[PDB]
């Protein structure tokens, strides 16, 4: 292939990584973020299984 | 007075002939071979072309020239003394061509420095 | 909650290999022009050498 078409290929696949490497950054930030609340939530789901496992049945 | 449209179907070829003439009399070579007046023939066919004053009868000629490139390479020695004197150029591309856009022209990469002169109202608006 | 956080962590892999993936390619395709330029620096060494020699 020409130089020019390879060029154009190595840019367009650069363009390409950074678009990746940001949305792996958001995910990073967001997967971080989320962790907190899922570890939060815990509490309250527990009290809610132990009272119903000793009243339901 | 009249108005004229010429098209040159290859200054490809026309400068293909004219190296192998130049390297037959053994005039010392350029790059590609080429000799150092190639760019002067090219310009002194293509500046022929113009549009006369009014005082000169309003006649003009248009020229429309043809460079043929191999696997896209428009930095060549051909295509870039061409490029350099043209007002505009218009961009073909196999890639277009087979992708079903066709006629292949590249607005992207195409220029016309006569744009907009060149147009009615309604086309330019 | 837990299926939420399951796809950020997916989505962060996919990037990852990803972006991997992109930089491989990108090697090989930028080191295949390299290779290939030397030819063209020699050929035009070799026209050089040869239009000076003829003479």
């Amino acid at each position: 292939a020409s130089l020019r078409d390879i060029k154009t290929r190595i840019n367009a696949t650069k363009k390409t990584s950074q678009i990746t490497k940001a949305m792996e950054m958001v995910s990073t930030s967001k997967l971080n973020r989320a962790e907190q609340n899922a570890k939060s939530f815990v509490p309250y789901m527990e009290k809610i299984q132990e009272v119903v496992a000793n009243v339901a049945l | 007075g009249k108005h004229v449209l010429v098209v040159y179907d290859d200054l490809s070829k026309q400068a293909a002939a004219y190296r192998e003439l130049s390297l037959l009399l053994r005039r010392p070579p350029g790059r590609e071979a080429y000799p150092g007046d190639i760019f002067y023939l090219h310009s002194r066919l293509l500046e022929r072309a113009a549009k006369l004053s009014d005082a000169k009868g309003g006649g003009s000629l248009t020229a429309l020239p043809f460079v043929e490139t191999q696997a896209g390479d428009i930095s060549a020695y051909i295509p870039t003394n061409v490029i350099s004197i043209t007002d505009g150029q218009i961009f073909l591309q196999s890639d277009l061509f087979f992708s079903g856009v066709r006629p292949a022209i590249n607005a992207g990469l195409s220029v016309s420095r006569v744009g907009g002169a060149a147009q009615i109202k309604a086309m330019k608006k | 909650l837990d299926a939420k956080a399951s796809e950020h962590a997916a989505r962060m892999t996919a990037m990852k290999n990803a972006t991997d993936n992109a930089n491989e390619l990108i090697r090989t395709l930028t080191l295949s022009y390299n290779r290939a330029r030397q030819a063209a620096i020699t050929q035009e060494i070799t026209e050089i050498v040869a239009g000076a020699n003829a003479l």
